[PDB]
Protein backbone atom coordinates (compact mmCIF):
# COMPACT_ATOMS: atom_id res chain seq x y z
CA UNK A 1 0.00 0.00 0.00
CA UNK A 2 3.18 2.12 -0.20
CA UNK A 3 2.93 2.94 3.51
CA UNK A 4 6.51 1.66 3.84
CA UNK A 5 7.76 4.80 2.09
CA UNK A 6 5.11 6.95 3.79
CA UNK A 7 6.29 5.51 7.08
CA UNK A 8 9.79 6.26 5.77
CA UNK A 9 9.19 10.01 5.46
CA UNK A 10 7.92 10.40 9.03
CA UNK A 11 10.19 7.54 10.14
CA UNK A 12 11.31 8.11 13.75
CA UNK A 13 15.05 7.81 14.26
CA UNK A 14 15.58 5.05 16.83
CA UNK A 15 19.07 4.16 18.02
CA UNK A 16 19.69 0.48 17.27
CA UNK A 17 21.18 -1.49 20.17
CA UNK A 18 24.27 -3.40 19.02
CA UNK A 19 27.31 -5.26 20.23
CA UNK A 20 29.04 -3.46 17.33
CA UNK A 21 29.13 0.07 15.90
CA UNK A 22 25.53 1.14 16.47
CA UNK A 23 23.78 2.66 13.45
CA UNK A 24 20.45 4.48 13.19
CA UNK A 25 18.53 1.56 11.75
CA UNK A 26 15.06 3.12 11.68
CA UNK A 27 11.99 1.39 10.29
CA UNK A 28 8.20 1.51 10.22
CA UNK A 29 7.38 -2.17 10.78
CA UNK A 30 3.99 -2.85 9.20
CA UNK A 31 1.75 -5.89 8.94
CA UNK A 32 2.70 -5.94 5.23
CA UNK A 33 6.46 -5.69 5.71
CA UNK A 34 8.54 -2.61 6.45
CA UNK A 35 11.18 -0.21 5.15
CA UNK A 36 14.34 -0.16 7.28
CA UNK A 37 16.07 3.03 6.13
CA UNK A 38 19.25 2.58 8.15
CA UNK A 39 20.47 6.20 8.23
CA UNK A 40 23.37 6.52 10.66
CA UNK A 41 24.40 9.65 8.69
CA UNK A 42 27.30 7.52 7.40
CA UNK A 43 25.72 4.98 5.03
CA UNK A 44 22.07 4.71 4.01
CA UNK A 45 20.21 1.40 3.71
CA UNK A 46 16.62 0.41 2.94
CA UNK A 47 14.83 -2.90 3.54
CA UNK A 48 11.94 -2.61 1.07
CA UNK A 49 10.37 -5.95 1.98
CA UNK A 50 6.82 -7.19 2.48
CA UNK A 51 5.64 -9.30 5.40
CA UNK A 52 5.67 -12.55 3.42
CA UNK A 53 9.26 -12.27 2.18
CA UNK A 54 10.72 -11.22 5.54
CA UNK A 55 8.68 -13.85 7.39
CA UNK A 56 9.87 -16.59 5.04
CA UNK A 57 13.40 -15.20 5.38
CA UNK A 58 13.13 -15.69 9.14
CA UNK A 59 11.65 -19.17 8.72
CA UNK A 60 14.41 -20.26 6.32
CA UNK A 61 17.14 -18.71 8.49
CA UNK A 62 15.67 -20.36 11.59
CA UNK A 63 17.15 -23.82 11.11
CA UNK A 64 14.34 -25.89 12.70
CA UNK A 65 11.34 -23.66 13.41
CA UNK A 66 7.60 -24.36 13.47
CA UNK A 67 6.17 -20.84 13.63
CA UNK A 68 3.45 -18.93 11.79
CA UNK A 69 4.36 -15.85 9.72
CA UNK A 70 2.34 -13.79 12.21
CA UNK A 71 4.70 -14.89 15.00
CA UNK A 72 7.66 -13.37 13.20
CA UNK A 73 5.46 -10.44 12.18
CA UNK A 74 5.06 -9.66 15.88
CA UNK A 75 8.79 -10.36 16.27
CA UNK A 76 9.31 -7.59 13.70
CA UNK A 77 6.74 -5.29 15.31
CA UNK A 78 8.99 -5.54 18.36
CA UNK A 79 11.43 -3.64 16.10
CA UNK A 80 8.83 -1.03 15.05
CA UNK A 81 11.08 1.28 17.01
CA UNK A 82 14.33 -0.59 16.34
CA UNK A 83 15.68 -0.97 19.87
CA UNK A 84 15.37 -4.72 20.55
CA UNK A 85 13.07 -7.20 18.80
CA UNK A 86 14.00 -10.52 20.44
CA UNK A 87 19.08 -11.24 20.36
CA UNK A 88 21.24 -8.12 20.37
CA UNK A 89 21.56 -6.53 16.95
CA UNK A 90 24.64 -6.36 14.74
CA UNK A 91 24.97 -4.34 11.53
CA UNK A 92 27.18 -4.96 8.49
CA UNK A 93 28.17 -1.44 7.41
CA UNK A 94 30.33 -2.63 4.51
CA UNK A 95 28.05 -2.61 1.45
CA UNK A 96 24.64 -1.52 0.16
CA UNK A 97 23.09 -4.56 1.92
CA UNK A 98 22.98 -4.15 5.70
CA UNK A 99 22.94 -7.45 7.60
CA UNK A 100 21.05 -6.62 10.81
CA UNK A 101 21.67 -9.82 12.75
CA UNK A 102 18.88 -10.88 15.13
CA UNK A 103 19.89 -14.15 16.80
CA UNK A 104 16.60 -15.78 17.80
CA UNK A 105 17.98 -17.30 21.00
CA UNK A 106 16.17 -18.42 24.15
CA UNK A 107 18.73 -20.94 25.48
CA UNK A 108 18.45 -23.86 23.03
CA UNK A 109 20.58 -25.01 20.09
CA UNK A 110 22.33 -22.77 17.51
CA UNK A 111 20.44 -20.09 15.56
CA UNK A 112 21.18 -17.13 13.30
CA UNK A 113 18.67 -14.70 11.78
CA UNK A 114 19.49 -11.39 10.11
CA UNK A 115 17.99 -8.60 8.04
CA UNK A 116 18.95 -7.75 4.45
CA UNK A 117 18.65 -3.99 3.88
CA UNK A 118 19.39 -3.81 0.16
CA UNK A 119 20.43 -0.65 -1.68
CA UNK A 120 18.74 2.43 -0.25
CA UNK A 121 16.18 4.03 -2.53
CA UNK A 122 17.56 7.53 -3.23
CA UNK A 123 14.05 9.01 -3.08
CA UNK A 124 13.61 7.82 0.50
CA UNK A 125 17.26 8.63 1.14
CA UNK A 126 16.29 12.23 0.42
CA UNK A 127 13.19 11.62 2.55
CA UNK A 128 15.58 11.13 5.47
CA UNK A 129 18.98 12.41 4.27
CA UNK A 130 18.10 15.42 2.09
CA UNK A 131 14.52 16.64 1.93
CA UNK A 132 13.43 16.78 5.61
CA UNK A 133 17.10 17.17 6.55
CA UNK A 134 17.25 20.17 4.24
CA UNK A 135 14.00 21.20 5.91
CA UNK A 136 15.20 20.88 9.49
CA UNK A 137 18.50 22.55 8.59
CA UNK A 138 16.68 25.58 7.16
CA UNK A 139 14.31 25.45 10.14
CA UNK A 140 17.20 25.48 12.61
CA UNK A 141 18.87 28.29 10.67
CA UNK A 142 15.84 30.58 10.64
CA UNK A 143 15.35 29.55 14.27
CA UNK A 144 18.82 30.94 14.93
CA UNK A 145 17.78 34.08 13.03
CA UNK A 146 14.64 34.59 15.12
CA UNK A 147 16.85 33.89 18.14
CA UNK A 148 19.12 36.62 16.77
CA UNK A 149 16.14 38.96 17.00
CA UNK A 150 15.31 37.69 20.50
CA UNK A 151 18.90 38.03 21.75
CA UNK A 152 19.17 41.52 20.27
CA UNK A 153 15.96 42.56 22.02
CA UNK A 154 17.12 41.13 25.36
CA UNK A 155 20.56 42.75 25.03
CA UNK A 156 19.02 46.14 24.31
CA UNK A 157 16.59 45.57 27.19
CA UNK A 158 19.41 44.86 29.65
CA UNK A 159 21.52 47.74 28.35
CA UNK A 160 18.76 50.36 28.27
CA UNK A 161 17.92 49.17 31.79
CA UNK A 162 21.53 49.73 32.90
CA UNK A 163 21.81 53.39 31.87
CA UNK A 164 18.20 54.17 32.89
CA UNK A 165 18.85 53.42 36.57
CA UNK A 166 18.52 50.44 38.90
CA UNK A 167 21.70 48.96 37.46
CA UNK A 168 22.74 45.67 39.04
CA UNK A 169 25.42 46.02 41.71
CA UNK A 170 27.19 42.74 40.84
CA UNK A 171 29.44 44.15 38.13
CA UNK A 172 31.67 41.06 38.23
CA UNK A 173 28.94 38.72 36.89
CA UNK A 174 27.04 40.99 34.48
CA UNK A 175 27.30 40.81 30.69
CA UNK A 176 28.57 43.38 28.22
CA UNK A 177 26.21 44.76 25.55
CA UNK A 178 25.62 41.56 23.62
CA UNK A 179 24.61 40.81 20.04
CA UNK A 180 23.90 37.72 17.98
CA UNK A 181 26.87 38.22 15.66
CA UNK A 182 29.17 38.22 18.69
CA UNK A 183 27.82 34.74 19.45
CA UNK A 184 28.03 33.57 15.83
CA UNK A 185 31.62 34.73 15.31
CA UNK A 186 32.81 32.64 18.26
CA UNK A 187 30.51 29.76 17.27
CA UNK A 188 31.88 29.53 13.72
CA UNK A 189 35.42 29.05 15.06
CA UNK A 190 34.78 27.04 18.25
CA UNK A 191 31.51 25.10 18.22
CA UNK A 192 30.66 24.79 14.51
CA UNK A 193 33.91 22.86 13.83
CA UNK A 194 33.14 20.56 16.78
CA UNK A 195 29.34 20.59 16.56
CA UNK A 196 30.11 19.18 13.12
CA UNK A 197 30.06 15.65 14.58
CA UNK A 198 28.35 13.23 12.21
CA UNK A 199 29.06 10.14 14.33
CA UNK A 200 27.24 6.84 13.99
CA UNK A 201 23.81 8.45 13.92
CA UNK A 202 23.74 9.11 17.67
CA UNK A 203 24.30 12.89 17.14
CA UNK A 204 21.07 12.81 15.13
CA UNK A 205 18.98 11.19 17.87
CA UNK A 206 20.45 13.42 20.57
CA UNK A 207 19.89 16.76 18.79
CA UNK A 208 18.41 16.34 15.29
CA UNK A 209 15.76 13.63 15.66
CA UNK A 210 13.36 15.83 17.65
CA UNK A 211 13.25 18.70 15.17
CA UNK A 212 13.22 16.15 12.36
CA UNK A 213 10.03 14.73 13.86
CA UNK A 214 8.86 18.34 13.99
CA UNK A 215 9.54 18.56 10.22
CA UNK A 216 8.33 15.10 9.13
CA UNK A 217 5.27 16.85 7.65
CA UNK A 218 7.03 16.93 4.26
CA UNK B 1 4.65 -31.63 24.81
CA UNK B 2 4.91 -27.97 23.84
CA UNK B 3 6.61 -25.05 25.59
CA UNK B 4 4.70 -21.78 25.10
CA UNK B 5 7.75 -19.70 24.19
CA UNK B 6 7.83 -16.50 22.12
CA UNK B 7 4.02 -16.25 22.20
CA UNK B 8 3.71 -19.55 20.27
CA UNK B 9 2.94 -23.06 21.47
CA UNK B 10 6.27 -24.22 20.06
CA UNK B 11 6.93 -27.96 19.99
CA UNK B 12 9.04 -28.73 23.06
CA UNK B 13 8.80 -32.49 22.55
CA UNK B 14 7.86 -34.90 19.78
CA UNK B 15 8.60 -38.33 21.23
CA UNK B 16 7.88 -41.45 19.18
CA UNK B 17 6.58 -43.83 21.83
CA UNK B 18 6.00 -47.55 21.30
CA UNK B 19 3.31 -49.82 22.72
CA UNK B 20 4.49 -51.60 25.86
CA UNK B 21 4.66 -55.39 25.87
CA UNK B 22 2.62 -55.43 29.09
CA UNK B 23 1.60 -52.40 31.18
CA UNK B 24 1.98 -54.47 34.37
CA UNK B 25 5.76 -53.96 34.49
CA UNK B 26 5.62 -50.17 34.27
CA UNK B 27 2.71 -50.30 36.73
CA UNK B 28 5.01 -52.06 39.21
CA UNK B 29 7.59 -49.35 38.47
CA UNK B 30 4.87 -46.76 39.13
CA UNK B 31 3.94 -48.34 42.48
CA UNK B 32 7.57 -48.58 43.61
CA UNK B 33 8.03 -44.93 42.74
CA UNK B 34 4.87 -44.77 44.86
CA UNK B 35 6.88 -46.11 47.82
CA UNK B 36 9.47 -43.40 47.18
CA UNK B 37 6.55 -41.00 47.25
CA UNK B 38 5.45 -42.53 50.58
CA UNK B 39 8.91 -41.37 51.73
CA UNK B 40 9.17 -37.88 50.14
CA UNK B 41 7.51 -34.73 51.69
CA UNK B 42 5.82 -35.12 55.20
CA UNK B 43 6.74 -38.16 57.40
CA UNK B 44 10.46 -37.78 58.11
CA UNK B 45 8.72 -35.29 60.39
CA UNK B 46 8.76 -38.25 62.86
CA UNK B 47 12.56 -38.47 62.17
CA UNK B 48 13.57 -34.81 62.63
CA UNK C 1 38.87 15.46 -8.16
CA UNK C 2 39.59 15.56 -4.42
CA UNK C 3 40.65 19.19 -4.85
CA UNK C 4 37.19 19.98 -6.19
CA UNK C 5 35.58 17.82 -3.49
CA UNK C 6 37.42 19.79 -0.81
CA UNK C 7 36.51 23.09 -2.46
CA UNK C 8 32.91 21.91 -2.41
CA UNK C 9 33.45 21.16 1.28
CA UNK C 10 34.47 24.80 1.77
CA UNK C 11 32.74 26.71 -1.03
CA UNK C 12 29.13 27.32 -0.03
CA UNK C 13 25.74 26.08 -1.14
CA UNK C 14 23.92 28.18 -3.74
CA UNK C 15 20.49 27.25 -5.08
CA UNK C 16 20.14 26.71 -8.81
CA UNK C 17 18.16 29.74 -9.96
CA UNK C 18 15.61 27.90 -12.09
CA UNK C 19 12.45 28.53 -10.00
CA UNK C 20 11.24 25.01 -10.85
CA UNK C 21 12.54 22.62 -8.18
CA UNK C 22 14.45 22.87 -4.91
CA UNK C 23 17.75 22.14 -6.68
CA UNK C 24 19.94 23.40 -3.84
CA UNK C 25 23.40 23.34 -5.38
CA UNK C 26 26.82 23.78 -3.78
CA UNK C 27 28.96 25.99 -6.01
CA UNK C 28 32.67 25.27 -6.40
CA UNK C 29 33.75 26.10 -9.95
CA UNK C 30 37.55 25.92 -10.19
CA UNK C 31 39.81 24.76 -13.02
CA UNK C 32 40.13 21.09 -14.05
CA UNK C 33 36.41 20.62 -13.49
CA UNK C 34 34.09 21.94 -10.79
CA UNK C 35 31.89 20.76 -7.93
CA UNK C 36 28.21 21.70 -8.24
CA UNK C 37 26.49 19.25 -5.89
CA UNK C 38 22.78 19.60 -6.69
CA UNK C 39 20.05 17.91 -4.63
CA UNK C 40 16.44 17.82 -5.84
CA UNK C 41 14.89 16.91 -2.44
CA UNK C 42 13.95 13.49 -3.89
CA UNK C 43 17.38 12.00 -4.72
CA UNK C 44 21.01 12.28 -3.63
CA UNK C 45 23.95 13.24 -5.84
CA UNK C 46 27.64 14.15 -5.82
CA UNK C 47 28.81 16.12 -8.87
CA UNK C 48 32.54 15.85 -8.20
CA UNK C 49 33.29 16.29 -11.89
CA UNK C 50 36.57 17.05 -13.67
CA UNK C 51 37.05 19.06 -16.84
CA UNK C 52 36.97 15.99 -19.10
CA UNK C 53 33.70 14.63 -17.71
CA UNK C 54 32.46 18.24 -17.51
CA UNK C 55 32.96 18.65 -21.25
CA UNK C 56 31.58 15.23 -22.14
CA UNK C 57 28.44 15.93 -20.09
CA UNK C 58 28.15 19.26 -21.90
CA UNK C 59 28.42 17.39 -25.21
CA UNK C 60 26.01 14.58 -24.25
CA UNK C 61 23.06 16.95 -24.67
CA UNK C 62 24.60 19.18 -27.35
CA UNK C 63 24.01 18.34 -31.00
CA UNK C 64 25.59 21.03 -33.21
CA UNK C 65 27.30 23.52 -30.86
CA UNK C 66 30.50 22.32 -29.18
CA UNK C 67 33.87 23.50 -27.84
CA UNK C 68 37.29 22.27 -26.66
CA UNK C 69 37.29 20.58 -23.23
CA UNK C 70 38.82 23.47 -21.30
CA UNK C 71 36.65 25.73 -23.45
CA UNK C 72 33.57 23.93 -22.14
CA UNK C 73 34.94 24.13 -18.59
CA UNK C 74 35.62 27.87 -18.63
CA UNK C 75 32.33 28.42 -20.50
CA UNK C 76 30.41 26.77 -17.67
CA UNK C 77 32.51 28.77 -15.21
CA UNK C 78 31.30 31.93 -16.98
CA UNK C 79 27.80 30.44 -16.99
CA UNK C 80 27.41 30.81 -13.22
CA UNK C 81 29.01 34.28 -13.24
CA UNK C 82 25.84 36.40 -13.76
CA UNK C 83 23.36 34.27 -11.79
CA UNK C 84 25.05 31.71 -9.50
CA UNK C 85 28.73 32.56 -9.00
CA UNK C 86 24.08 32.12 -19.55
CA UNK C 87 21.72 32.88 -16.66
CA UNK C 88 19.15 30.27 -17.72
CA UNK C 89 18.47 27.27 -15.49
CA UNK C 90 16.24 24.20 -15.75
CA UNK C 91 16.30 20.47 -15.05
CA UNK C 92 14.34 17.21 -15.11
CA UNK C 93 13.66 16.08 -11.55
CA UNK C 94 12.44 12.66 -12.74
CA UNK C 95 15.82 11.59 -14.15
CA UNK C 96 17.97 9.36 -11.95
CA UNK C 97 21.00 11.40 -13.04
CA UNK C 98 20.32 15.04 -12.25
CA UNK C 99 20.38 16.42 -15.80
CA UNK C 100 20.23 20.14 -14.99
CA UNK C 101 18.75 21.36 -18.26
CA UNK C 102 20.85 24.53 -18.28
CA UNK C 103 19.98 25.89 -21.73
CA UNK C 104 22.46 28.75 -21.76
CA UNK C 105 22.88 30.33 -25.19
CA UNK C 106 26.07 31.53 -26.85
CA UNK C 107 25.42 31.71 -30.60
CA UNK C 108 21.70 32.32 -30.89
CA UNK C 109 21.67 28.59 -31.72
CA UNK C 110 20.69 26.07 -29.02
CA UNK C 111 23.36 24.98 -26.56
CA UNK C 112 22.62 22.21 -24.07
CA UNK C 113 24.38 22.11 -20.70
CA UNK C 114 23.55 19.70 -17.89
CA UNK C 115 25.09 19.86 -14.43
CA UNK C 116 24.90 16.08 -14.59
CA UNK C 117 25.39 14.95 -11.00
CA UNK C 118 26.68 11.45 -10.34
CA UNK C 119 24.16 9.42 -8.36
CA UNK C 120 25.51 9.46 -4.82
CA UNK C 121 25.92 6.01 -3.34
CA UNK C 122 25.07 5.66 0.37
CA UNK C 123 28.82 5.96 0.91
CA UNK C 124 29.04 9.00 -1.38
CA UNK C 125 26.35 10.96 0.50
CA UNK C 126 28.55 11.29 3.60
CA UNK C 127 31.03 13.50 1.72
CA UNK C 128 28.78 16.54 1.32
CA UNK C 129 25.07 15.83 1.85
CA UNK C 130 25.74 14.86 5.48
CA UNK C 131 29.10 16.05 6.81
CA UNK C 132 28.58 19.76 5.98
CA UNK C 133 24.77 19.69 6.02
CA UNK C 134 24.47 17.76 9.28
CA UNK C 135 27.52 19.57 10.64
CA UNK C 136 25.83 22.93 10.23
CA UNK C 137 22.54 21.41 11.40
CA UNK C 138 24.05 20.19 14.67
CA UNK C 139 25.81 23.55 14.88
CA UNK C 140 22.43 25.27 14.55
CA UNK C 141 20.97 22.98 17.22
CA UNK C 142 23.82 23.94 19.56
CA UNK C 143 23.25 27.58 18.57
CA UNK C 144 19.57 27.26 19.47
CA UNK C 145 20.39 25.68 22.83
CA UNK C 146 23.10 28.21 23.71
CA UNK C 147 21.03 31.19 22.54
CA UNK C 148 18.07 29.80 24.50
CA UNK C 149 19.98 29.52 27.77
CA UNK C 150 21.53 32.94 27.12
CA UNK C 151 18.02 34.32 26.56
CA UNK C 152 16.89 32.73 29.82
CA UNK C 153 19.74 34.20 31.87
CA UNK C 154 19.37 37.60 30.17
CA UNK C 155 15.65 37.51 30.96
CA UNK C 156 16.55 36.68 34.56
CA UNK C 157 18.71 39.81 34.53
CA UNK C 158 15.84 41.73 32.91
CA UNK C 159 13.39 40.60 35.61
CA UNK C 160 15.95 41.59 38.25
CA UNK C 161 15.95 45.01 36.59
CA UNK C 162 12.17 45.39 36.76
CA UNK C 163 12.20 44.21 40.38
CA UNK C 164 14.92 46.81 41.07
CA UNK C 165 13.42 49.45 38.78
CA UNK C 166 9.95 49.53 37.20
CA UNK C 167 11.10 51.67 34.26
CA UNK C 168 9.60 50.89 30.85
CA UNK C 169 11.46 52.32 27.86
CA UNK C 170 10.34 51.27 24.38
CA UNK C 171 7.85 48.35 24.58
CA UNK C 172 8.73 47.67 20.91
CA UNK C 173 11.66 45.29 21.43
CA UNK C 174 10.32 44.27 24.85
CA UNK C 175 10.97 40.54 24.73
CA UNK C 176 8.46 37.99 25.90
CA UNK C 177 9.65 35.51 28.56
CA UNK C 178 11.52 33.18 26.23
CA UNK C 179 10.95 29.42 26.12
CA UNK C 180 13.05 27.25 23.83
CA UNK C 181 10.31 24.67 23.24
CA UNK C 182 7.66 27.36 22.73
CA UNK C 183 10.01 29.05 20.26
CA UNK C 184 10.50 25.78 18.37
CA UNK C 185 6.75 25.11 18.27
CA UNK C 186 5.88 28.63 17.10
CA UNK C 187 8.60 28.19 14.47
CA UNK C 188 7.09 24.87 13.29
CA UNK C 189 3.93 26.80 12.32
CA UNK C 190 4.84 29.52 9.81
CA UNK C 191 8.45 28.69 8.90
CA UNK C 192 7.69 24.97 8.61
CA UNK C 193 6.32 25.47 5.06
CA UNK C 194 9.61 27.26 4.43
CA UNK C 195 11.37 24.31 6.06
CA UNK C 196 9.51 21.20 4.87
CA UNK C 197 8.67 22.70 1.46
CA UNK C 198 12.08 24.22 0.80
CA UNK C 199 11.06 25.68 -2.55
CA UNK C 200 13.96 27.99 -3.31
CA UNK C 201 16.37 27.35 -0.46
CA UNK C 202 17.69 30.92 -0.72
CA UNK C 203 16.95 31.45 3.01
CA UNK C 204 19.02 28.31 3.59
CA UNK C 205 22.06 29.54 1.67
CA UNK C 206 22.31 33.24 2.51
CA UNK C 207 21.94 32.28 6.20
CA UNK C 208 23.87 28.97 6.50
CA UNK C 209 26.81 29.54 4.17
CA UNK C 210 28.43 31.31 7.13
CA UNK C 211 28.26 27.95 8.91
CA UNK C 212 29.42 26.28 5.70
CA UNK C 213 32.60 28.38 5.73
CA UNK C 214 33.84 26.41 8.76
CA UNK C 215 31.82 23.17 8.71
CA UNK C 216 34.55 21.53 6.55
CA UNK C 217 36.37 20.36 9.69
CA UNK C 218 35.21 16.78 9.14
Amino acid sequence: MEELEQGLLMQPWAWLQLAENSLLAKVFITKQGYALLVSDLQQVWHEQVDTSVVSQRAKELNKRLTAPPAAFLCHLDNLLRPLLKDATFSCDCVADALILRVRSELSGLPFYWNFHCMLASPSLVSQHLIRPLMGMSLALQCQVRELATLLHMKDLEIQDYQESGATLIRDRLKTEPFEENSFLEQFMIEKLPEACSIGDGKPFVMNLQDLYMAVTTQ
Amino acid sequence: FEKNLKDVSFRLGSFNLEKVENPAEVIRELICYCLDTIAENQAKNEHL
